[PDB]
């Protein structure tokens, strides 16, 4: 930052492609799948919660 | 007739899904005939 | 034109160029090179005009005023010319240079966007890309002004 | 005028700042935290080059001599080693960039001599 | 008088003076801090530029 | 398990069968067929792969001639002014090259009374990694012997040399290996069976 | 001043022949230095798990494309060495690697840039033997084979995914377990 | 997809020559020589066979409707 | 070296080789395959294992140390595209079948789960439920996980599919 | 306007003409014919290779030693500093040119004046293959071509070319420290030396055009905006879009 401020270095260009990356089908789906799976675990949590707080046994298949 | 895929899929599935090597060979014999059969 | 530009570029590199009142050296330098290249394009265009026969059909569409102008004739027959973005010569998009094919701190004609071919001769990839850079701007402005003037 | 730079406290290694000797009327350097203190060396508190008169040589580095993307001239033998091949480029610093002045570096290893003409 | 440097840290509802961030990382002396920034103390020009931030975190 | 061992065995029996057409461009014909075997002579030697960061070749020799000089070069570990150990690279003179080549014509491994001269060229930092270290990647080399076959060896040890920062002449006289040195090869040789 | 180093060490000998080629086999090809015997065989006990298709992908290449050699004794007891791989030279100067009955292309390229050398360590020194001059590069022919389709995954060489054989009534499995 | 029956510009029948042209194409004839053999000299006619793409060969790969 | 005369031939021959080597959607096919091969497992293990503790009923009249159930996800499995008829009978799901039946060209996913319960310092019984069924993931066409993977020209048209299709899209 | 504008950085990576002319003008782009996007790979082989090299690891090095040393960033992670990075870069290049430690997607950038080494192995890096130029002479000789004209029979390919260190994949970020020739048949001769230090040569400059832009004949003989409109119009042209269209 100082270098640029001192003018010893030219500013970075947001449109310079050297500063850019393209999100392919991998990161795209991974970004989705991460959220959907992580929340899915809450479903398993609450389901087990219903049985196990009662001290009962939760069938994970459900 | 279009079941070449079905026979090929059946033979391909059996080879990895079946623990015996004989099933893949028996399917392979049918598979060679399949070029004419379809 | 290329030689004259090179000579001026070297004088500039030698810092022999006088900054006019108010303007800086770089500003007068930019002005000088642009002037020379514009003059080159204009002079070559003029020479093309003077060479066109009355059966030349671009000129027939220019003197009737129906479609085209002497500048288009210059670009097709004589030379395409300097390709500008924001009114200026092609900028050093890469670090201190316009393309990986040119060397750092290269202010030469084709190095900064001066297309030395006419469209009939076709554009070399560097000057082809410089013409692409110049042509994209018009399309973008075309797309946004409709949104400003309607309001 | 010179150029004042940052100094760190030997005690806390924090930056040291100038203070006047209110009695002897002289300049002192003192740590803003601990009373660590020493007598100042410049008599100059600050400098600000408005013209930006600068020794471009300090920011130029010899490592650029091997840059393959740098123009080379057989026309300018190295003033230090005399080697014919030298790289040349402009001073990319706001006031130096406005001046468009050129810098030359030798295309010879361990020589790397950099000069302007 | 000016040119203080602040970092917009994620989840931090307000911008934070960076010299504080270096002390917070455990690089508590200004020497340490600059050692991670001003790799070469031979730069009076750059050293003079961080002072606004150093003052804010002094 | 046995169905795969059986499948592997088939490949050895099939490998002696002759070839009659190219896998494409069938109009072409075969010049030479060679089987691939491990070099039974070379495995007993504690082989180390030396990887340099940049070209070590001697300035006076170009092309195929230059590689011959480097191929017979000798390298030694040294201890510097600060006590850090490094590697010295020594190159043979033409006379040393003649002696080394001469021994092949006389069918001798080395002459017990002769001495071989090598002079230091450059100093290098060293890193030695072998198969017992985690994540080691296998490098191989094949020796082609026309009319005989292909004999290969695996590079069990990898040495990386990078330019560092003592003008030494290495004069080496050879002797036969002792009982412990032969045992030192055989302990290394044991990775070839069971 | 010339630092004089006089040393006595045994010479380690190498028979370098006429041509030396460097070889790094891609993940779908491999080489075994021990003589192949079904007895004392390498413990390649992968299949007992009743593997999925990623496991069979690696297993198929590991079992079928691993180059091995063995010592065989004839009826008179003379030892004949058999290898399952052999290299063939063609009239146009090209080459090919043969792994049993299957055929693979071999392109000759001289080793540019990398200064890779063979040395033998003795005590504190290394005795030079050779510099690699040319390397072998391989590519599979025989596109009609099903094996070529699965080799695409071989690069996959923390857990890695598996493929079930598309088997089971899954909708029924869902419906029934949820009861 | 399949050879046009007639030359788009002039009207000469070009549908009855594609198999002949393919026979000529088996040999090392340049695309121009086949037309020369088939006697198609005006470029309007020549463009018809020179630019044709016989995709119907691909269309036959699909399973048949007994 | 290559003369200017042959450099033009060499140049288009090299480009042709590139088009033999890499198709036009290589990065997509590669990304989806990598998503299936690496990122999906990475995402699975990247989740923290669950530790659930029963809400104290205080029925004992004392501050209870309620039993807690723990789960950790292990191995991941992905079948090939599978179509189950209404009866759940599994059959290969072909892209054209999914297209005509407006199905989703997807394959079911399975994961190994170790179930656990930790009763104070008293015995805990960590147990496991292997190859549990997770949702169905659509496969990108022509990926390695497709059924039209590495399939020859004869096969694809026989599968009523186009052999020139680069893939890289989902159904 | 910048996000819609055709920046120099797009050369050879993104087609310069093929973009929608509507509100998506300049925002929506299309890839050049030889543009490849890194799928991504782990840095682990490289990290140990760096740690064993003459790199003072960042976790190990003294601040004073960082001044006259390049800072190495891997996937942007600053991991250490190096005192003679040219030797490092030579090694790193040598490795990539063999596809050994350094896989073929990785991009290693040495900022000479800046003293930075940025190594990227992650995914999403758009890159393209380029010819390597060591001297003012090609790495690609007739033996490669002779093998390749027969590529119909023998499968000689890119893998052999890169594994042999004749071709290399340069990423946009790395393309700033390479000196690139357009053609070896002309940029290896000289009249008055312009560069004399080329590092790469374009395989073929027409490969900067995209899919719709590559059907255009004589695109350098047209005003570029017209080319853009054709590029757009190539997306509206009717035709046989697939062989199973009847199914
Ligand atoms: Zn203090
Ligand atoms: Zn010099
Ligand atoms: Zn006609």
């Amino acid at each position: 930052l100082l270098l640029a401020a001192l003018g010893r270095r030219e500013l970075d260009d947001r449109d310079h492609y050297g500063n850019k990356r393209l999100d392919l089908a991998g990161p795209l789906l991974a970004f989705l799948f991460r959220g959907m799976f992580k929340n899915l675990l809450k479903e398993v949590r609450i389901y087990a919660q219903k049985f196990i707080d009662r001290g009962k046994d939760f069938n994970l298949e459900l | 007739n279009y079941a070449m895929k079905k026979t090929q899929l059946l033979k391909e599935k059996a080879m990895a899904e079946d623990l015996g090597d004989q099933d893949k060979a028996k399917q392979i014999q049918d598979q060679l005939n399949e070029l004419e059969e379809r | 034109a290329k030689q004259d530009v090179i000579e001026v570029i070297e004088k500039a590199h030698n810092n022999e160029l006088e900054p006019t009142p108010g303007n800086t050296l770089r500003q007068t330098f930019e002005n000088q090179v642009n002037r020379i290249l514009n003059d080159a394009r204009d002079k070559t265009g003029s020479s093309a005009q003077k060479s066109l026969s009355e059966y030349n059909n671009f000129k027939s569409m220019v003197v009737s005023g129906a479609k085209g102008s002497k500048i288009n004739i210059s670009q097709v027959i004589a030379v395409v010319g300097q390709q500008n973005v924001e009114g200026k010569r092609i900028p050093f998009g890469f670090k201190h240079r316009t393309l990986p094919h040119f060397i750092k701190d290269d202010y030469g004609p084709e190095s900064r966007g001066f297309v030395e071919n006419s469209y009939l001769a076709g554009l070399t990839p560097t000057e082809f890309f410089f013409h692409a850079m110049g042509g994209r701007e018009g399309l973008i402005d075309t797309a946004v002004k409709t949104a400003e003037t309607g309001y | 005028p010179g150029f004042v730079g940052i100094r760190f406290c030997q005690e806390c290694n924090n930056m040291l700042y100038p203070k006047e000797d209110k009695e002897n009327r002289i300049l002192l350097y003192a740590c803003r935290n601990c009373d660590y203190q020493q007598e100042a060396d410049n008599s100059c508190i600050y400098v600000n080059k408005i013209t930006h008169e600068v020794d471009e040589l300090t920011q130029i580095i010899a490592d650029v001599s091997q840059d393959p993307t740098l123009p080379r001239t057989e026309d300018h033998p190295c003033q230090k080693c005399g080697h014919k091949e030298a790289v040349f480029f402009q001073s990319h610093s706001a006031r130096a960039e406005d001046a468009m002045r050129l810098y030359y570096v030798c295309t010879a290893p361990h020589c790397g001599h950099r000069w302007t003409e | 008088i000016g040119q203080r440097i602040v970092a917009t840290l994620p989840y931090i509802k307000q911008e934070v003076p960076i010299i504080i961030v270096f002390r917070a990382l455990g690089f508590v002396s200004d020497r340490d801090i600059l050692e991670h920034i001003i790799y070469d103390f031979e730069d009076p020009e750059m050293m003079e530029m961080v002072k606004p931030s150093l003052d804010e975190a002094f | 398990r046995d169905s795969q061992i059986t499948a592997i065995e088939k490949t050895f029996e099939d490998a002696q069968k002759s070839i009659s057409q190219h896998y494409s461009k069938p109009r072409v014909t075969p010049v030479e067929v060679m089987p691939v075997f491990p070099d039974f002579k070379m495995w007993i030697n504690p082989c180390a792969q030396v990887i340099f960061d940049s070209d070590p070749a001697p300035k006076d020799t170009s092309g195929a001639a230059a590689l011959e000089m480097m191929s017979q070069a000798m390298i030694r570990g040294m201890m510097d002014e600060e006590g850090n150990q490094f590697v010295a690279y020594f190159l043979p003179v033409e006379e040393t090259l003649k002696k080394r080549k001469r021994d092949q014509e006389e069918e001798m491994d080395y002459a017990p009374d002769d001495v071989y001269d090598y002079k230091i060229a450059r100093e290098y930092n060293w890193n030695v990694k072998n198969k017992a270290s985690k994540g080691y990647e296998e490098n191989y080399f094949f020796i082609f012997r026309e009319g005989d076959g292909v004999y290969y060896n695996e590079l069990e040890t990898r040495v990386r040399l990078s330019k560092r920062r003592t003008n030494a002449l290495l004069v080496v006289k050879h002797r036969d290996m002792n009982e412990k040195e032969l045992e030192a090869q055989e302990a290394r040789k044991a990775q070839l069976e069971n | 001043p010339e630092t004089r180093i006089e040393v006595e060490i045994p010479k380690v000998n190498t028979d370098l022949g006429n041509d030396l080629y460097f070889v790094k086999l891609p993940n779908f090809l491999s080489v075994e230095p021990r003589p192949f015997d079904p007895q004392y065989y390498e413990d390649e006990f992968e299949d007992e798990e009743m593997l999925d298709e990623e496991g069979r992908t690696r297993l198929k290449l590991k079992v079928e494309n691993t180059i091995r050699w063995r010592i065989r004794r004839d009826e008179e007891g003379n030892e004949i060495k058999e290898s399952n791989a052999r290299i063939v030279k063609w009239s146009d100067g090209s080459m090919s690697l043969h792994l049993g009955n299957e055929v693979f292309d071999v392109y000759k390229a001289p080793l540019q840039g990398d200064h890779n050398h063979l040395f033998i360590r003795q005590g504190t020194g290394l005795q030079g033997q050779a510099v690699f001059k040319t390397k072998l590069t391989f590519r599979p022919h025989s596109t009609d084979s099903a094996t070529h389709r699965k080799m695409t995954l071989s690069l996959a060489d923390t857990q890695k995914i598996r493929i079930l054989p598309m088997a089971g009534r899954d909708p029924e499995c869902q419906r029934t377990e949820m009861i | 997809m399949i050879i046009p029956v007639r030359c788009f510009t002039c009207g000469k029948i070009v549908g009855n020559k594609w198999e002949a042209y393919l026979g000529l194409l088996q040999a090392e004839y340049t695309e121009g020589d086949a037309l020369d053999a088939l006697g198609l000299k005006r470029y309007c006619c020549r463009r018809m066979l020179l630019a044709h793409v016989d995709l119907i060969e691909k269309l036959l790969n699909y399973a048949p409707l007994e | 070296e290559i003369t200017p005369d042959l450099w033009q031939e060499a140049c288009w021959i090299v480009i042709s080789s590139y088009f033999d080597e890499k198709g036009l959607v290589r990065q997509q096919l590669d990304s989806f395959d990598e998503f299936i091969q690496m990122s999906v497992q990475r995402i699975v293990e990247d989740a923290p294992p669950i530790d659930l503790q029963a809400e104290a009923q205080h029925a004992s009249g004392e501050v209870e140390e309620p039993p807690r159930y723990l789960l950790k996800f292990e191995q991941i499995y992905l079948s090939k595209p599978t179509h189950w008829e209404r009866d759940g009978a599994p059959s290969p799901m072909m892209p054209n079948e999914a297209r005509l039946r407006n199905l989703t060209y997807s394959a079911p996913l399975y994961v190994d789960i170790t179930k656990t319960v930790i009763k104070e310092g008293e015995e805990q019984l960590q147990t496991q439920h292997q190859k549990t069924f997770i949702g169905k993931i659509p496969i990108m066409l022509r990926s390695t996980y497709c059924l039209l993977n590495g399939l020859t020209d004869r096969d694809l048209c026989e599968l009523n599919e186009c052999p020139l299709d680069p893939g890289g899209y989902f159904i | 306007a910048k996000p819609r504008q055709l920046h120099n950085t797009l050369w050879g990576m993104v087609c310069p003409a093929e973009t929608p002319e509507g509100h998506a003008v300049g925002l929506v782009k299309n890839l050049a014919l030889m543009a490849y996007i890194s799928v991504g790979s782990q840095p682990s082989p490289i990290l140990e290779f760096l740690e064993e090299w003459s790199m003072e690891n960042l976790e190990e090095i003294s601040p004073a030693a960082i001044a006259d040393a390049t800072k190495i960033f891997v996937n942007g992670c600053w991991v250490g500093i190096h005192k003679d990075p040219e030797q490092l870069m030579n090694t790193l290049r040598k490795l990539r040119r063999q596809m050994d430690i350094i896989v073929s997607e990785v991009s290693m950038i040495r900022d000479i004046r800046e003293r930075e080494i940025r190594i990227y192995t992650d995914a999403g890096r758009i890159c393209r293959p380029l010819l390597i130029v060591e001297k003012q002479k090609l790495l690609l000789k007739k033996r490669h071509i002779d093998q390749l004209k027969e590529r119909e029979y023998n499968n000689y390919s890119w893998q052999d070319l890169v594994a042999s260190g004749v071709v290399e994949y340069i990423d946009t970020l790395e393309e700033e420290t390479v000196m690139l020739a357009m053609t070896p048949d002309d940029l290896q001769e000289k009249e008055v030396a312009y560069c004399s230090t080329y590092t790469h040569c374009e395989i073929h400059p027409s490969m900067i055009l995209g899919v719709c832009a590559s059907i255009i004949p004589f695109p350098d003989h047209n005003q570029s905006p017209r080319n853009t409109y054709q590029s757009a119009m190539g997306k509206q042209a009717m035709g046989v879009y697939i062989t199973n269209f009847h199914v």
